[PDB]
């Protein structure tokens, strides 16, 4: 197929804060058609003038819709527990993200969460063949 | 808390037997010494010099068909002679002196409202004489 | 008939504040299809620098939407009152909540509320079966 | 029937403000099936830490789409006339206010008002029986 | 014929600032279903505490949107030109409003204008039979 | 005819800047059915209080949504040229600008121009018969 812009599989690994029992990597699935979205780069730019561009730092971004899974409790979900989380898409590529923290948690009904994890930086694995 | 009665928990402010209505409650509390800092030295001093005179500042509100005669009744209790008793809302009952009082009252912008900037020193009595 | 997502029991506690009487617990009813949000974390992470996190204070926070009970005054749900409340799913979940707060009151046609309830933590039971 | 989320009877009662000359009750009737609502409780909420509560003073509100009535001058809709509202819905619940304040007047074609009324409480009549 | 809402009559009376000519008054037409709106009042009451109101001051204002006319320049509707306005509704009120001042004017295509007006004072005709 | 809502004909005249080339006056066509907005009295009014106005001063601008011609550079409609402009509708108004100056860039995908000119006055031209 190779053809199908779509995501495949969300792992998603669990350490508690407290007792530093590790919980995972637990399999997840999307709650609706949005996909997780990304951004790598530290360094962000800023326009300045003529052509030249003035440089911030900032964190390795993820965005990720996920549904609850009904063993884990939902606080986990909202930052109290540290996450490593791994997404695979159906053309091959493969985000791995670890020792991240939910940045922003928000209220859920119960089922579906939305997680904005920052991390030191995003790997990504690019399908055999690249430049 | 939850069932937090706050009018069945702050004391109704007066001045010198004239009730009001206060909107908020300070004091400026503290400890003089001195501070001392030999030459050449890595070692410093303090000595404890006394009391720091407390001073309260409160601001009052008039919202009310007639609130232009308790506005000037308040002024013309205000500016009595010698200190008198207060009753601040986070503090009980003190002996205070009137310092200063802004009365603040617009027309074209709010009609209406008047307030009242109120300033006080802790007054104790003295012994005439040399005490 | 697991696999369903939705609300099945809501149980509120209303206790007045002035004469300390216990109400309920009273079963209740959705307005609509929206189901309750919640958010059981007490700290909120922000993200930093590169990697790291920036920890915050906060709330278990809880977002009811429910139908108005026409034997209970409608400033019960408007934050004269305290609530201690108890959600049930159907996938066996139980969130209870105890020492409510209403945090933020709005206007209400008389028939759905929309109650914000803020506590220092919110208990989660996890159908049979834990990690 | 006592099923049926509606109101049935809304009276209002104008007071001319530089006469006082009293007018009404008069009936009136909604434009659209849009519900007055309400707002009773006079100390409103506000989240702080952990599980506590910081508690502010406010009105107790009201918001009234009526259609105006063809004998009564447009602008006792607006700000220029103090106002007594009676609300009955269908299900038994009454809703009285008295020396109200219509408090943000805004632009109306002539025939739909939009009166948002604040008093100092609000009575609320709990249709036979109630706890 | 009574019992329609509608605008049946416009009359609008336009004088140059720099020669002082009056022009009118013309007849105009709506350029669609919205009908003009106004606010009669002059001050504004604005919520303050538990019961009470604080009074500003303000203006009689009236929106109106309107048909240019093809005889009267574009800027006569665009604040550059004192106008007098009159409308009259299928109900029998009629409005009217003179030394009017076009107080914020607004890209028009050159058809259709919307004129905000203000004024001392707008006065209200009342159809027969008033209290 | 005479009676249809719709712009005929737009000649727009392009000043190099480094060169004081005069391009054209080229005519121009319209991406959609919006029309371009006017606005010529260059005092803007502002309510003050019970019937008074404060009075501003401004430009008179002009909004015109045209179809980038394919002989000219983009950067003559993004602020980069001297514009003149002249839009007759078909009722017979037509207007003329002169010495604009394009104020307000903004991204364009190279078809559809959307200019903001500022200048120091618009004329207007009132079809036959004007008062």
């Amino acid at each position: 197929c190779n053809k199908q812009n779509g995501v495949k599989n969300i792992l998603i690994t669990f350490t508690d804060c407290d007792t530093q029992e590790v919980i995972g990597p637990i399999s997840h699935e999307q709650p609706d058609d949005t996909l997780p979205t990304y951004k790598n780069c530290a360094w962000t730019n800023t326009a300045l003038t003529n052509g030249y561009v003035q440089r911030s730092a900032s964190n390795a971004t993820m965005t990720l819709p996920v549904v609850r899974d009904l063993r884990v409790p939902l606080a986990f979900y909202q930052g109290c527990a540290q996450v490593d989380v791994q997404v695979e898409k159906f053309d091959g590529t493969v985000m791995t993200l670890t020792e991240g923290a939910v940045v922003e948690p928000e209220e859920s009904d119960g089922r579906s969460v939305t997680m904005n994890i920052v991390a030191s930086e995003i790997d990504e694995l690019l399908p055999p063949g690249s430049l | 808390g939850p069932c937090y009665n706050p009018d069945a928990e702050y004391l109704p402010a007066s001045f010198k037997g004239f009730s009001f209505d206060a909107d908020s409650s300070d004091s400026d509390h503290g400890r003089n010494g001195a501070e001392a800092e030999f030459v050449f030295g890595e070692r410093t001093g303090y000595a404890d010099l006394g009391i720091k005179i407390k001073s309260y500042q409160l601001r009052a509100r008039f919202q009310t068909n007639d609130h232009i005669a308790q506005t000037n009744a308040f002024i013309a209790v205000l500016e009595s002679p010698g200190p008198g008793l207060l009753v601040h809302p986070t503090r009980g009952t003190v002996f205070a002196a009137c310092r200063s009082a802004r009365v603040t009252d617009s027309k074209v912008d709010a009609a209406g409202v008047t307030y009242v900037e109120l300033d006080f020193v802790e007054a104790n009595s003295v012994l005439s004489g040399f005490g």
